[PDB]
């Protein structure tokens, strides 16, 4: 059974940074699509990065310019670095492979105060 | 009916290469899955294991959760309703053939009107001896089209629980094709559907979309969901 587990959360201030990790085991993983979702208590979970087989990597809007997903086939690891960060980017920040009906982490708790 | 692939991988005889890598697809009862990708890709792959013209190398396909293999092949003919150029055409007449040769076991007026519904009939009159014409052997070779529609015509016959549609003409536009499409949308409806998509416009409305390359699942989602995720379904969503 594929496993996804997200670490790396914390408590930062406005302008920190941080860097989440995801370990995925029992996926084909250098193939499949993966991404970071969030999800803050009163909305729904949405997709903040996306990376796809060759690396190419895709960002909200919201998001961009300050945040990078990249992956490591090596490891079977996803990351997220997340700099100049926001108060409005708190949330639950989930990893994610083959796509928003696949495969999920359980998440790991972002606060920007 | 229910359809499951389980770490499903295989291997075309004599390649050296598996088509199909650890499939794990799930199509509950009743709900459409629409695979896309690159031609080559796989997608036909999955959904014509299901006829069992080859087995898998490895993994379970289970049907009603029982496993393909254990089905007996009067039964596996009976639960799946085949829409592609594959579907296996008998030397018989027209009607026999959209009756998947069960004679006596549908009327007349069903034959014809499922006919109809599949647009054959036009094509069909043309014939000597109408719907009891013989095809195939000393008589009339199918164009691709008309064995398309006869298809068409044997799915909507028998109700079958799982349809497999290959969306083959994706080249589509005048009346009676038009409406070959609202005939094929009605049949998935109300029915365990795996369609092979080859214009990504046809599938928006599936219950989940999944997308295929090299014989790897890459993404699944709903088309609203796949665009937002801003990856392989969202860059192959340039051919519009």
């Amino acid at each position: 059974q594929m496993q996804l587990v997200e670490s790396g959360g914390g408590l930062v201030q406005a302008g920190g940074s941080l860097r989440l990790s995801c370990a995925v085991s029992g996926s084909i993983f250098s193939i499949i699509t993966l991404a970071w979702y969030r999800q803050a208590p009163g909305k729904p979970r949405e997709n903040v990065a996306t990376i796809t087989r060759g690396s190419r990597t895709s960002y909200a809007d919201s998001v961009k310019g300050r945040f990078t997903i990249s992956k490591d086939n090596a490891k079977s690891t996803v990351y997220l670095q997340m700099n100049k960060l926001k108060p409005e980017d708190t949330a639950d920040y989930y990893c994610n492979a083959e796509g928003p009906a696949g495969y999920w982490g359980q998440g790991t708790p972002v606060t920007v105060s | 009916g229910d359809v499951e692939f389980r770490n499903v991988t295989f291997t075309y005889p004599g390649r050296d290469v598996p088509a199909l890598r650890n499939i794990n697809l799930k199509i509950p009862a009743g709900k459409t899955v629409a695979l896309v990708g690159r031609s080559g890709s796989g997608k036909s792959t999955i959904a014509s294991l299901i006829t069992r013209f080859y087995d898998i190398d490895e993994g379970e396909i289970l049907m009603d959760g029982h496993d393909l293999r254990e089905y007996t092949l009067a039964s596996l003919r009976n639960q799946v309703a085949l829409v592609s150029q594959n579907v296996h055409l008998f030397n018989d007449t027209v009607a026999n053939n959209i009756a998947y040769a069960r004679t006596e076991q549908y009327s007349r007026e069903q034959i014809e009107e499922a006919a109809r519904m599949a647009y054959a009939m036009d094509f069909i009159n043309k014939m000597d001896n109408g719907l009891d014409t013989v095809i195939g052997e000393n008589g009339v070779l199918l164009s691709g089209g008309q064995r398309q529609r006869i298809a068409i015509a044997r799915a909507l016959l028998r109700d079958s629980p799982i349809l497999i549609l290959d969306e083959a003409t994706s080249a589509l536009d005048t009346e009676s094709e038009r409406a070959i499409q609202a005939a094929l949308d009605e049949l998935q409806k109300n029915r365990t559907s795996l369609v092979i998509a080859h214009r990504l416009s046809t599938i928006e409305k599936a219950d989940e979309i999944v997308v295929v390359e090299d014989g790897v699942i890459v993404e699944r989602g709903t088309h609203n969901d796949l665009l937002e995720h801003r990856g392989v379904y969202a860059q192959l969503h340039k051919m519009q």
